[PDB]
C-alpha cells in the first residue's frame, strides 16, 4: 500500500518549462522561513507556502508510495539585483 | 549542496482526504489500480490515465477522467531532525483532479 523521520515535500515551479535534471545541483536557504530561497543549477527561486485543498499521491518509478497531506512550496524564479550600483 | 537524484515519481492531485485510507484509495479504484497507472505512466506516457469516483453509492455522479501533464515538479525529502535535504526526486508526470471544474472550492 501506500504511507501517510524524514520529511517528503512537493516543489512546484510557476514556470514549468524551466528544466531541471538529474546530476544538477540543489541547495536551499531557510526551508523553516516563510519564503525559502532555492537554488537549482545557477538558477535561483523564492518559495511561498501553500496548502492545496486535497491530498496529494506520490507513486515511485522503478528507482534504487506516499500520501501526502501538508503544505507544497510555490517557487517562482528570481534575479540577485544589487541595491546599489 | 546536493545532486538531484535519478529517482521518479508520478504525482497524483486527488481533491478529497485520507481520514478514511481504504475508502480513499478506492476513490481511484484502489491500490492496484493506483499503481497501475502509475506505470502506465511510465511504460506509456501518452496512454496514462485514471479515473476519479467520490461519491461510489451515489446514482446521480460522474466519474471523472484525470487530465494528464509533465511540469517540472520535484519531491524534496528533508530530514525532519536538521531540516536538511536527504533527496531531491522528478515527478515525471501529474494526475491533475483540483482545479477541474467539478471540485472548485473557495
Ligand atoms: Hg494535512
Ligand atoms: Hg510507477
Amino acid at each position: 500500500s501506500l504511507e501517510t523521520d524524514v520529511e517528503n515535500i512537493v516543489f512546484q515551479f510557476q514556470n514549468s518549462s524551466l528544466d531541471f535534471q538529474s546530476s544538477d545541483d540543489f541547495s536551499i536557504l531557510g526551508i523553516d522561513q516563510p519564503h525559502p530561497i532555492v537554488r537549482i543549477g545557477g538558477m535561483f527561486f523564492r518559495g511561498t507556502w501553500h496548502q492545496p485543498i486535497g491530498t496529494d499521491i506520490v507513486v515511485p518509478s522503478v528507482n534504487d508510495g506516499l500520501v501526502l497531506c501538508k503544505r507544497r512550496l510555490m517557487l517562482e524564479q528570481i534575479r540577485l539585483v544589487p541595491k546599489n550600483p | 549542496s546536493l545532486k538531484i537524484s535519478d529517482n521518479e515519481y508520478a504525482l497524483i492531485e486527488h481533491p478529497g482526504f485520507a481520514n478514511n485510507k481504504d475508502a480513499f484509495f478506492q476513490t481511484l479504484g484502489g491500490v492496484q489500480s493506483i499503481q497501475k497507472a502509475c506505470q502506465t505512466s511510465f511504460q506509456n506516457p501518452a496512454a496514462a490515465l485514471l479515473e476519479l469516483n467520490l461519491r461510489p453509492k451515489d446514482k446521480y455522479h460522474h466519474p471523472v477522467q484525470a487530465r494528464v501533464q509533465s511540469r517540472n515538479d520535484l519531491l524534496v525529502t528533508i530530514k525532519k531532525m536538521d531540516n536538511s535535504v536527504q533527496n531531491v526526486s522528478r515527478i515525471r508526470q501529474v494526475f491533475l483532479f483540483r482545479d477541474m471544474a467539478d471540485f472548485q472550492y473557495s
